[PDB]
């Protein structure tokens, strides 16, 4: 045996008779064993230790945005505090989603409206999108996507609120929906 | 003591200097060694013909730790081949910070002077976080946290879950787990590859960060009609194996589905 | 001897581990050609 194996070496003699006279036969055989084995038990063990559970909680809020766009195709964001338009000029907007798990949710739009102010609860409201769908009584409104992915967009002609109202804002309301659990796309018709 | 001392900016007191003849007979009072020679004076009997002296001196035993006060020591003298043949009286007082003081007395005869080994100027105490007192144990400076930071039960264990939109994380006070009986902790999610790490925002914190998706580190999302909550279990053990007090902090936080969104630009048209 | 036995308190790996499996690798030696007695001290 050397440092690794251990050989058992012996020689075998074969003949057809008691006495040998030609072609002596020697079966020189040796089989070795390595010195290092690998062993493991065949039983799984399941101990038990007491577990103290401190169940703690929290709440989170996702990040989601809304940018004015200088151009059609919804490519670049407005950065000025105020934008001047003609009434005939078309408005071009869209909403971003950076909250998290963008694979699972679909940015879906319950309702958006226009008020002369930043007060979201201003009673004077023009629902620019009404119940997940564009108004049909207004035809200048058109949508490209809502709830199709994490980003919805749409365009419409500018207006002004009748009266002493020279300003218009956009308060929109978004609802997350699972893209596999339920179908999110609202397909409305008159 | 710590405020009434005279500094000695002399680089020739080091144990590496070749040879000399200066003996200190006029030295009286508290002294604070400053410079390249060292901040502490010798702990072992430095061999003959060093410290700019034929027979150099040393202090026997160990330097005092923080919060020890006046300590009586007998500074020996090495000469002729017998360490500690002559003796002088020295009183060491530890000080809050990285220096020491001594009443450096006149040795019984000339050809005797103290030494300054390089000591532990490399060992700094700024590495201790702000709430870690600059305490010492037998001459080495350690970051002992507040003794008022002493909680016995683990139900009082501190944890800050900030439910960030893009990612989830729970941060734990390192001092409080230290005093809870944990030297090194092993914090683990439902998957141990989400191993813990250290971060400092206002104090020493140990934290894990996990993406808020369904699956990647075993967090579970159960979106009911209103909320979309993500729950993962936290595992604490101060070593590889737990033998008692198995710890399971069940942390979670929900994300809504509805939310309000508006631009940040005003809008005004012009019309005939 | 030709038998290697030993004891230890049961334990448990921290994390999501509900099982412990044991896996040993043995080394055979000559009782006469070398000293197989292992002695370790701190
Ligand atoms: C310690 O001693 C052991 C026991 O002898 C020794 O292992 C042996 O090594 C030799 C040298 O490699 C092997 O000799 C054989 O020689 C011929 C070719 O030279 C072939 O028969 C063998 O190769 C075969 O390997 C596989 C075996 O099935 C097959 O792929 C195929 O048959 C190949 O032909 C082999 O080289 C001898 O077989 C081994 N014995 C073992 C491994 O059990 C070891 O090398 C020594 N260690 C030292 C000296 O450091
Ligand atoms: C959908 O799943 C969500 C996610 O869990 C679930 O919301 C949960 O509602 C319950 C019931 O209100 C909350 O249970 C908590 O329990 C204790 C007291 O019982 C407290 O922690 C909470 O009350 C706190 O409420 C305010 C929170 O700041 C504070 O006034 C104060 O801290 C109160 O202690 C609360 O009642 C549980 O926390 C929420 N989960 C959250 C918020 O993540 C919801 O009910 C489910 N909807 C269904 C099934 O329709
Ligand atoms: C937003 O507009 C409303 C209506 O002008 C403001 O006044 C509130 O109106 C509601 C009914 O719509 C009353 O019940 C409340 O008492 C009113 N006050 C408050 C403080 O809610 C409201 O104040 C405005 N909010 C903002 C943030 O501008
Ligand atoms: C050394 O510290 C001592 C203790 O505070 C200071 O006073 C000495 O006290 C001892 C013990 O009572 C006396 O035997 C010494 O005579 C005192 N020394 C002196 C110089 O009065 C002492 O001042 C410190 N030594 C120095 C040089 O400051
Ligand atoms: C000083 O301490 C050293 C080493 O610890 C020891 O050998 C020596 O006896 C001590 N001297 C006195 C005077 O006690």
């Amino acid at each position: 045996r050397n440092e690794t194996h251990a050989t058992y070496s012996n020689t075998l003699y074969l003949a057809d008779e008691i006495i040998i006279r030609d072609l002596n036969i020697k079966i020189n055989f040796a089989c070795s064993y390595p010195l290092d084995m690998k062993v493991s038990l065949k039983t799984a063990l399941q101990p038990m230790v007491s577990a103290l559970n401190i169940r703690v909680g929290g709440t989170g809020m996702f990040t989601v945005r809304m940018a004015l766009f200088q151009t059609p195709s919804y490519t670049q964001p407005y950065q000025g505090s105020s934008v001047t338009l003609s009434t005939e000029a078309f408005l071009y907007v869209g909403t971003m989603l950076d909250g998290g798990d963008l694979s699972r949710f679909a940015l879906l739009m319950t309702n958006c409206y226009a008020t002369p102010s930043s007060n979201a609860t201003d009673p004077l409201k023009y629902f620019i999108i009404q119940d997940r769908c564009p108004h049909t009584r207004d035809s200048t409104i058109q949508v490209v996507e809502n709830g199709e992915s994490s980003q919805g967009r749409f365009s419409v002609q500018m207006f002004r609120f009748a009266g002493n109202y020279d300003l218009v804002y956009l308060h929109c309301e978004v609802y997350l929906c699972d893209t596999m659990n339920e179908k999110c796309k609202p397909t409305c018709s008159g | 003591p710590c405020q009434a001392h005279r500094t000695l900016d002399e680089y020739w007191r080091s144990t590496e200097y070749g040879e000399g003849y200066a003996c200190d007979t006029d030295l009286r009072g508290w002294y604070r060694f400053v410079g390249q020679g060292g901040a502490r004076m010798a702990e072992t009997c430095v061999p003959v013909l060093r410290c700019n002296t034929a027979a150099p001196m040393w202090l026997n035993g160990t330097h005092p730790s923080s919060d020890e006060g006046i300590v009586s020591r007998k500074a020996c003298a090495h000469w002729s081949g017998h360490c500690c043949l002559w003796d002088a009286s020295v009183q060491v007082k530890a000080c809050a910070g990285g220096y020491y003081v001594y009443n450096l007395t006149a040795p019984p005869e000339c050809h005797l002077a103290y030494c300054t080994d390089p000591s532990s100027v490399e060992g700094t105490c700024e590495e201790c976080s702000i709430d870690e007192d600059c305490k010492s144990n037998n001459g080495r400076w350690h970051c002992q946290c507040k003794q008022d930071f002493n909680i016995t039960d683990i139900s009082l264990l501190e944890h800050r879950l900030e439910c960030g939109a893009n990612d989830m994380k729970v941060s734990l006070g390192k001092c409080q787990l230290k005093s809870l009986g944990f030297d090194k902790v092993f914090m683990y999610l439902s998957d141990s590859r989400c191993s813990g790490f250290n971060d400092r925002d206002n104090r020493d914190w140990v934290s894990v960060v996990t993406p808020a998706r369904d699956g990647p580190c075993g967090t579970v999302l159960t979106r009911n009609e209103t909320h979309a909550t993500y729950s993962n279990t936290l595992y604490l053990a101060d070593e590889i194996i737990i033998r008692d007090l198995n710890i399971k902090i069940n942390f979670a936080c929900s994300y809504p589905l509805d939310m309000k969104v508006s631009l940040k630009t005003a809008l005004q048209p012009m019309v005939s």
